[PDB]
């Protein structure tokens, strides 16, 4: 699943730090019942100062 | 100048307008 | 004390004329802060109480202000080096 | 006391069962992350409300979330 | 079941903080526990009587003491030169000085001079002497109960009014602008014209002589048969002293506009046509809406049909009514929007057009009276926006607001908020850039050198409005304008005669120091607006923490995680925009009293020089009026300012202790109390008394609301001293 | 998982006093105790404040705070290799085990445990404040 | 123009320039004629003439206080009081604001985009404040090629 | 220190200044006490004439003082002190 992994994505999740930002799909879980298996490296830390992010393929288009 | 009498007067219809006052606050109250 | 002081004039007499030691330069109005110190000399009163020192020192010209100032940096740099 | 929620975007990453101070959190069996287990609050009636949790979880935005309730003896830190 | 009984989860609260808390979310009713619609609105409206039956038993006692503690019949024979006594003292820590002191105004003992403007008002409404006042007093008394009867009816179970007639806001509409400020102020207008005017004329005009003094020559006549003018045929004179029947004229309804010569206060017959205009206006206007009668206006259908067909209002006001009419907090938040910006024009237009006899003369009294209801407002105000982040946290819909202009501002909310920012920064960085050079300037030997900008735009707006000082000569200052010709046979002849006064504050003669307060002011204001509009639309969530809303509106904060969320609630920007409210304020009442402490005494030289810079501003206003406020006591003796030496003082403590709240923070306090609830646990012959609430320290949103409080009372008690101690110890 | 039982035989860790410790909380609500198997005799920080010598075999300490439990259990657990288990006990007798429930430290899983407190939604799928007015409902507790 | 008479012929103004070189006088008396801090407070009062003279012949506006007021109206008498070094701070005010603007976007395209705004790649600094000269012409040249804004839909908003 | 035979010895529940010595005074100085305090013993008829007799006696004194005793019942002794502006 998933769009691609190393394609860059955006996201469209409200409550996350990267809300309309560009990032990079560095994995994606094929194992089903995954709630969130794309996971999301971006340039731009968060106030936690983290970068690898969980979303959902339902909150990401390709950009 | 008011008199002696007048301020009876006052103080009771105060004392009527704070049990109205406790009234109400007992109704607030509930 | 060597160069922007009036410490020989306030050596000379120092119950008149006030400690001085930092002139300011004639720039933007700032130039009246160079207020009437005594001696013939304009400059910003100084506080610090470095001209009574140097009476305590037996300092008597400028000279040796100078002197203890390239002395001091002398100093300075051995403690860089150091 | 305080109400601990945990939510869906978890990872098991298991650092707020880590910074727990009153033992609130532990992390029981799921399906829904790579890790395959959640946190949980069994016992949220000895919660402080410190937030050590959500200073510690790294998911953006936060999987466990700690909401300031009705205080008691237990949430308020007290030894008298 | 503890106390707090409306809230479950704080009456197990072990601590002291549940008698704490239950005091702060004693009002917040619709945040208790098994709670309801029907009792909010009802609780609601017997705590709207409640505050009906203080107000007037407030002014009942503020009448009550004039009329027996004070000498209101010797200041209506002299209002020049008689100090208004509100009410006499019996403190039992007077010494003799003190006693000798505090006896002004001819009385029999210690009282206390009134600067509440109460006098000027009762004289120019129509009362005269004591009887009057406390006729009035009683009546209050009255009205005071018959308000509180009527809240103990509404919470009984006959006459409970449901939640149906509590949102009904077209008859609610419909009967306050008909009957709350139609008949009200056309009631008034039956007041000023069958009192007021005759009592200005010498005729005592009271109940028992109501219906036999005629107020006009001819009464009802010519009303009735259209010639209205007959009531504006013969005015007052400018001979005519107040309260006496010399000078004076027969006209009950004028249009003289400008001031009483002898007062410099506005004519009787003037606010008497005022509202006769502003009662025909509102009953007019109160015929609107939609009630039981098939005629009038739908407000939903009102908004729903006010979208632009651009689609750049989105779906326009689509959604609103409800938006309001289910939102207490949107109605509450109106009503004190709506109320700031009348309490501040209520202060604008009570000191540059005196409504009052007497009133202009009395300065320090105008100065409380204009400090007064600045600050009101600016509490009012400030409440308005708070209850505007309290409506997008627990009353907005976005499912029932979607894409209306109420959920446009959330969408464009960082627009708002950054260009508020840049207005606030440029209005900053301007303001103390000029007052700093300014300083500069003086400092450096060379006042010619300041950076000084003749307000012309608002001196434009002067001369637009009769003033020749400037000489712009435009409209009502140029005999060529039709504005002028319009008006120059119809009020002008009062108004100019007015403006063109050098001694009145009737738009003062203003200068650069006046255009660089007023970006002080501007600043304020949109630093204000920036913290508020901040908090309003952050409130819900932000990037930070998007579940703002979730956590309630007064929640302390979200932890030390994701680098730091002190101060991130939306009562927090309003706690931060208090400070700013204060510091606007307090910049508007300096600019007001310091304006005026120099008009009064005549030099308006020393102003005109002097508030350019800020040095200026500390040592001719805050300094030189401070002369005799702290010498009001001393080791030689003490002063009738003595009481305002005192509270000037006091405010220092007050604000100076709300530091303590506002620096030092929660985990000192609370490992303080802990060390200190140990050595009452091991002393001996006092471990034996216990505690039952657990000491804690002040939690963290009663640190910064403690620290706040303390701030204001300090801060209005340090204004309210220096300022009724620096221009009632000098008068002029 | 069977609990463990406080044997009330074990003694205490060589300590000389504190001001830190149980003050009237224990007489009246609750107290902590933590029991843990020591190797040797060794010193560690008391959490109430102070050092003390604790014992070359099974130890007992009387805390008043559940979080000084874990605050004492997490330094003997990083700096030293030793288990450790702590209990509640009330002023009436009953002494209630607290910490591992199912033996197992919270941090690792098992299976005996089960999900509460867990929402299947995110925190972007909360329900307004404003659809939830004039309930014992919030919008994160459904 | 607002009532305030030209400085030129203000009583007030010529008042301050006679009160400031008396004081400047009287300093002058404790000192020596030919003494260095005498000639200090002598280059002051030819200064402060040069600075009177030139107040008067710019057609300054002198109220009562006897000091130059600005008309910042944008009046045809007063354009260099606010609305010719408005011009001139403006566009030296967005020569510091287009080369940082184009400075971020010259590093944004960057192995390490944040080591170059601690450190500051002067080769490609200075190569673009040259350029910030010609900026109301690239300023507007990107208003309407639409490089100067972004859309709404690539930008970070805060939710709801 | 934990027994679970004695749970007061055990957490901290000490008399550790009290006791229990059962008297120390005579019959006659303990017969003259509670024969004399024994109107004052109830709390809510104790809290009844504390606040009634409480109020009456400072508005006694408040009334019946003189003009050594208190200065706010001494009045003004000199003639007033007039204001500035003829106020
Ligand atoms: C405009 C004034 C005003 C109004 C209308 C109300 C209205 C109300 N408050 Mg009150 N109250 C106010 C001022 C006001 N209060 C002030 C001065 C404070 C302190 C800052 C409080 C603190 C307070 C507490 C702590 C509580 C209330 C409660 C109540 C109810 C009245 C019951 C009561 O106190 O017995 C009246 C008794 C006497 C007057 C005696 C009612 C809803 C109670 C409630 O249940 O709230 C819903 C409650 O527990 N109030
Ligand atoms: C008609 C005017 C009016 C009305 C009735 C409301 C109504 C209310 N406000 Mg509001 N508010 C207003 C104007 C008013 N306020 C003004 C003037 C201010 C500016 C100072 C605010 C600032 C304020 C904040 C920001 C908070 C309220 C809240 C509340 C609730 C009362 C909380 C309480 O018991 O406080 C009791 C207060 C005290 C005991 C402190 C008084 C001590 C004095 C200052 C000393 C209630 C919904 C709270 C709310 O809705 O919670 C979500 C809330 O957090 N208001
Ligand atoms: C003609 C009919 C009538 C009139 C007289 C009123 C009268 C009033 N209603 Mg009411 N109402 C009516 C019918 C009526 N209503 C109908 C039919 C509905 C059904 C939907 C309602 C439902 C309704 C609700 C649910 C509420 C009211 C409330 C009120 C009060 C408003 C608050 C207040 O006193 O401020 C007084 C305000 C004014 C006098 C207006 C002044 C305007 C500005 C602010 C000031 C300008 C005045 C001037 C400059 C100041 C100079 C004075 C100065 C010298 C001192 C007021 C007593 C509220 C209340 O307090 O309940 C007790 C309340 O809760 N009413
Ligand atoms: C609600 C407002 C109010 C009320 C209660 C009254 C009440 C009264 N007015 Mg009145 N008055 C008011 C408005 C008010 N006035 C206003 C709006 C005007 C200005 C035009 C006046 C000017 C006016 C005149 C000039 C006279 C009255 C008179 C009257 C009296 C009888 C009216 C009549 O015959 O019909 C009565 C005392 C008449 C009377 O006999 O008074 C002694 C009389 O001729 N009124
Ligand atoms: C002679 C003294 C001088 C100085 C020291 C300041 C100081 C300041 N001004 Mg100001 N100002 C002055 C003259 C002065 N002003 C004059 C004469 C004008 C009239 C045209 C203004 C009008 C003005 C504007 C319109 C703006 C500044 C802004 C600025 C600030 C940031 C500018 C910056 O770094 O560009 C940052 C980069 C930018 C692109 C902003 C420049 C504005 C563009 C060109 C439009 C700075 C603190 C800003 C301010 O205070 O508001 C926050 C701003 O917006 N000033
Ligand atoms: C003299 C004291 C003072 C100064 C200058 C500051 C500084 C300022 N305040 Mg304020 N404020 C103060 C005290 C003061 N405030 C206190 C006591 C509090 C109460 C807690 C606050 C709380 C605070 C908040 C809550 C907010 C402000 C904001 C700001 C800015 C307003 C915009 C502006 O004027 O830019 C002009 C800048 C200056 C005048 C500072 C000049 C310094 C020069 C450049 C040094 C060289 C600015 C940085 C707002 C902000 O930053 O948004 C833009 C904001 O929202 N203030
Ligand atoms: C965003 C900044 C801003 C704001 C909030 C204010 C605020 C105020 N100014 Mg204004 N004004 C400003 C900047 C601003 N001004 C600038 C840049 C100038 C040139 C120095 C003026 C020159 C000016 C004069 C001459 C006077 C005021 C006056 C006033 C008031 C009326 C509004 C007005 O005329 O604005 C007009 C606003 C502009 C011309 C520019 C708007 C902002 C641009 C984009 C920068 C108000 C208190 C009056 C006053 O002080 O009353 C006594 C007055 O007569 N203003
Ligand atoms: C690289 C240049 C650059 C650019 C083009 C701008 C331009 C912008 N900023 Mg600014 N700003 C910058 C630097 C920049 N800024 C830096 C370095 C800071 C930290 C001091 C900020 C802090 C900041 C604040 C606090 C605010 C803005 C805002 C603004 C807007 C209006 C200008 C203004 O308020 O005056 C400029 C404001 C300043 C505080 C002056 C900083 C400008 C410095 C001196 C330039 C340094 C550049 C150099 C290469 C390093 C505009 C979008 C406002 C906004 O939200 O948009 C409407 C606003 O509230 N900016
Ligand atoms: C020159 C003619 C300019 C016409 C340009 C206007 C134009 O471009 O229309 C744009 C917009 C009209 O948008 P609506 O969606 O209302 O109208 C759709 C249009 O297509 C008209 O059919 O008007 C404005 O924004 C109002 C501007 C005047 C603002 C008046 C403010 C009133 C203040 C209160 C009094
Ligand atoms: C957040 C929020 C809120 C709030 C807000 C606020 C608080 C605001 C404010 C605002 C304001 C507070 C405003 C005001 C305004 C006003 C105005 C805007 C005015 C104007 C005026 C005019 C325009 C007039 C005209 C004229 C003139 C000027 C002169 C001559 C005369 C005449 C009359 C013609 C609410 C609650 C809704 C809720 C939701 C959210
Ligand atoms: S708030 Fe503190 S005690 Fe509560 S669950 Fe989070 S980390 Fe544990
Ligand atoms: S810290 Fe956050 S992501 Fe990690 S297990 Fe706990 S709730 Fe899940
Ligand atoms: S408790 Fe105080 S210091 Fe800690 S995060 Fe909250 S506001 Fe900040």
């Amino acid at each position: 699943i998933g769009p691609k992994r190393g394609s860059i994505v955006k996201v469209l999740r409200r409550e996350s730090y990267w809300f309309n930002d560009t990032g990079k799909v560095v994995a994606v879980d094929q194992a089903p019942g995954v709630r969130y298996p794309v996971v999301v490296r971006f340039d731009k830390v968060n106030y936690a100062g983290v970068s690898t992010n969980n979303y959902s393929p339902d909150e990401l288009e390709q950009s | 100048s008011i008199s002696d009498s007048q301020i009876i007067v006052a103080l009771v219809s105060a004392f009527i307008t704070g049990i109205l006052a406790l009234r109400l606050g007992k109704s607030l109250y509930q | 004390g060597a160069r922007f002081s009036n410490y020989e004039a306030w050596l000379s007499d120092p119950t008149h004329i006030k400690p001085s030691a930092q002139v300011v330069w004639p720039i933007v109005g700032q130039k009246i802060l160079n207020g009437d110190v005594g001696g013939g000399f304009q400059g910003i009163q100084i506080t610090s109480g470095f001209f009574q020192l140097w009476r305590a020192s037996g300092i008597t010209s400028e000279l040796q202000l100078y002197t203890t100032a390239i002395g001091g940096l002398i100093f300075a740099a051995l403690m860089l080096f150091a | 006391a305080h109400s601990v929620k945990i939510y869906d975007t978890c990872i098991g990453c298991t650092q707020c069962v880590r910074a727990c101070p009153t033992d609130v959190l532990e992390m029981v069996p799921w399906d829904g992350c790579k890790a395959s287990q959640i946190a949980s609050a069994p016992r949220t009636e000895d919660c402080v409300g410190c937030k050590r949790c959500e200073s510690a979880c790294p998911t953006d935005f936060l999987s466990v979330r700690v909401y300031l309730g009705a205080e008691t003896t237990r949430s308020m830190g007290l030894a008298y | 079941s503890r106390f707090p009984k409306f809230s479950r989860g704080l009456s197990q609260d072990p601590t002291t903080r549940r008698i704490w808390f239950g005091i702060a979310t004693a009002h917040d009713f619709e945040s208790h526990d098994d709670m309801t619609e029907e009792r909010l609105y009802q609780k609601i409206f017997a705590s709207h009587f409640g505050q009906l039956a203080i107000i007037f038993l407030w002014t009942s006692g503020n009448l009550f003491h004039v009329a027996w503690q004070g000498n209101f019949e010797a200041w209506g024979q002299d209002p020049l030169h008689v100090r208004p006594i509100a009410h006499a003292i019996w403190d039992p820590h007077f010494g003799q000085p003190a006693v000798e002191a505090f006896t002004r105004g001819g009385a029999s003992g210690p009282v206390n001079i009134a600067y509440s403007g109460v006098y000027q008002w009762w004289y120019t409404i129509g009362l005269r002497t004591n009887q009057d006042l406390y006729g009035g007093s009683i009546f209050l008394l009255f009205v005071s109960a018959l308000f509180l009867i009527a809240g103990w009816l509404h919470l009984q179970p006959k006459w409970k009014p449901s939640v149906s007639w509590f949102k009904n806001a077209e008859s609610r509409l419909n009967h306050h602008l008909s009957g709350l400020f139609g008949v009200s102020s056309l009631a008034w207008t039956g007041h000023l014209v069958h009192v007021a005017i005759p009592e200005s004329r010498g005729e005592h005009v009271r109940w028992n002589n109501l219906l036999t003094a005629l107020p006009h020559p001819q009464g009802l006549g010519p009303f009735f048969a259209g010639q209205w003018n007959v009531y504006a045929q013969n005015p007052d004179s400018n001979s005519h002293l107040f309260g006496t029947s010399e000078g004076a004229g027969t006209a009950i309804l004028t249009f003289l506009g400008g001031f009483h010569p002898q007062t410099q206060s506005l004519w009787l017959t003037d606010m008497a046509h005022h509202h006769l205009a502003i009662a025909v206006i509102f009953i007019i206007a109160g015929h609107m809406y939609r009630t039981n009668f098939g005629i009038g206006h739908s407000m939903k259908e009102i908004l729903e049909a006010h979208t632009p067909p651009g689609g750049r209002l989105g779906r326009g006001h689509k959604g609103l009514y409800d938006t309001i009419n289910n939102s207490l907090h949107f109605q509450l938040g109106l009503a004190l929007a709506s109320l700031g910006v009348i309490t501040s024009l209520v202060a604008q237009h009570m000191y540059s057009l005196p409504p009052y006899a007497f009133l202009a003369q009395d300065f320090t009294t105008q100065a409380a009276l204009y400090t007064h209801h600045q600050y009101i407002a600016g509490f009012i105000m400030t409440g308005a926006f708070a209850h505007g982040a309290i409506f997008f946290i627990r009353d907005y819909n976005p499912e029932q607001n979607k894409d209306n202009v109420l959920a446009r501002m959330l969408e464009h909310k960082e627009a708002i908020i950054s260009h508020l920012s840049w207005a606030s920064l440029f209005l900053g960085f301007h303001t103390l850039g000029l007052y700093v050079h300014n300083d500069v300037m003086l400092a450096f030997g060379t006042p010619e050198k300041q950076i000084l900008i003749e307000p012309v735009f608002a001196q434009w707006i002067q001369s637009a409005h009769g003033k020749a000082l400037y000489g712009f000569d435009v409209l009502l200052s140029s005999a060529d304008s039709p504005a002028f010709n319009a008006g120059q046979t119809l009020w002008l002849p009062g108004w100019l005669d007015a403006i063109n006064n050098n001694s009145n504050s009737l738009f003062l003669t203003i200068g650069p120091g006046d255009f660089l307060v007023h970006h002080a002011i501007a600043l304020g204001l949109h630093t204000t607006t920036l913290i508020l509009v901040k908090g309003a639309l952050d409130a819900r969530g932000s990037k930070l923490m998007p579940d703002k809303k979730e956590f309630g509106y007064s929640f302390p904060c979200d932890g030390p995680g994701r680098g730091g969320t002190c101060d991130i609630s939306a009562w927090d920007a309003f706690y931060l925009a208090v400070f700013w409210m204060l510091n606007t304020i307090g910049w508007v009442t300096f600019y007001w009293h310091w304006k005026h402490i120099t008009l009064w005494q005549g030099n308006v030289a020393q102003f005109n020089e002097s508030s350019t810079y800020l040095m200026g501003w500390l040592r001719d206003y805050l300094w030189l009026n401070s002369s005799q406020l702290i010498n009001g006591y001393n080791p030689f003796g003490m002063n009738s300012l003595s009481v305002w030496a005192w509270m000037f003082l006091f405010g220092h403590l007050v604000w100076a202790t709300g530091f303590m709240f506002l620096i030092s923070w929660r985990g000192y306090w609370q490992e303080l109390i802990e060390t200190l609830a140990w050595a009452h646990e091991r002393t001996p012959l006092a471990n034996l008394v216990r505690w039952k609430d657990k000491p804690v320290a002040l939690s963290i949103v009663q640190a910064r609301l403690v620290g706040l409080a303390h701030f204001s009372v300090g801060y209005i008690f340090t204004y309210a001293a220096f300022l009724i101690a620096s221009t009632s110890g000098k008068f002029g | 998982f069977t609990p463990p039982t406080l044997n009330a035989d074990t003694p205490a860790p060589i300590f000389g006093g504190s001001t830190g410790g149980l003050l009237r909380k224990a007489q009246v609500e609750e107290f902590y105790v933590i029991t843990w198997e020591s190797p040797k005799e060794q010193i560690f920080e008391m959490p109430t404040g102070g050092a003390a010598i604790m014992r070359s075999g099974p130890n007992l300490l009387k805390l008043a705070r559940k979080e000084q439990c874990l605050a004492l259990g997490a330094r003997l657990r990083t700096k030293f290799k030793i288990q450790y288990q702590f209990y509640r006990v009330f002023p009436n007798g009953e002494v209630q085990y607290l910490h591992p429930k199912d033996g197992v430290y919270p941090e690792k899983v098992n299976a005996g445990r089960t999900a509460v407190g867990v929402n299947n939604r995110s925190i972007g799928q909360n329900a307004n404040p404003a659809e939830l007015k004039f309930a014992h409902k919030q919008a994160y507790d459904l | 123009v607002a009532g305030l008479t030209p400085c030129k012929e203000s009583k007030g103004f010529a008042k301050r320039q006679k009160q400031e070189i008396k004081k400047l006088e009287g300093r002058l008396k404790l000192y020596a004629p030919d003494s260095a801090p005498a000639l200090a407070i002598n280059a002051t009062i030819e200064k402060t003439k040069r600075r009177f003279e030139f107040y008067g012949n710019q057609g300054l506006l002198c109220g009562t206080d006897g000091l130059p007021h600005l008309i910042v109206d944008g009046d045809q008498a007063h354009l260099g009081e606010f609305v010719y070094p408005g011009l001139v701070f403006l566009y030296i005010a967005g020569w510091i604001g287009w080369v940082g603007r184009a400075y971020l976007i010259d590093v944004r395209t960057s192995k390490k985009p944040t080591e170059k705004e601690i450190i500051i790649d002067v080769p490609l600094a200075l190569r673009i404040m040259s350029k910030g000269l010609t900026w109301p012409v690239a300023a507007i040249g990107e208003l309407r090629s639409g490089k100067l804004v972004e859309k709404s839909s690539n930008i970070t908003v805060s939710p709801r | 220190y934990f027994d679970l035979g004695e749970i007061d010895n055990t957490t901290g529940n000490w008399d550790l200044y009290g006791n229990d010595d059962p008297n120390r005074y005579n019959g006659f100085q303990n017969k003259f006490f509670e024969t004399f305090a024994g109107a004052f013993t109830k709390r809510g008829l104790l809290l009844k004439f504390l606040v009634l007799g409480g109020a009456t006696t400072i508005g006694y004194l408040g009334s019946t003082s003189s003009g050594d005793l208190l200065a706010i019942k001494n009045g003004p002794k000199q003639a007033p002190i007039m204001g500035p502006r003829g106020r």
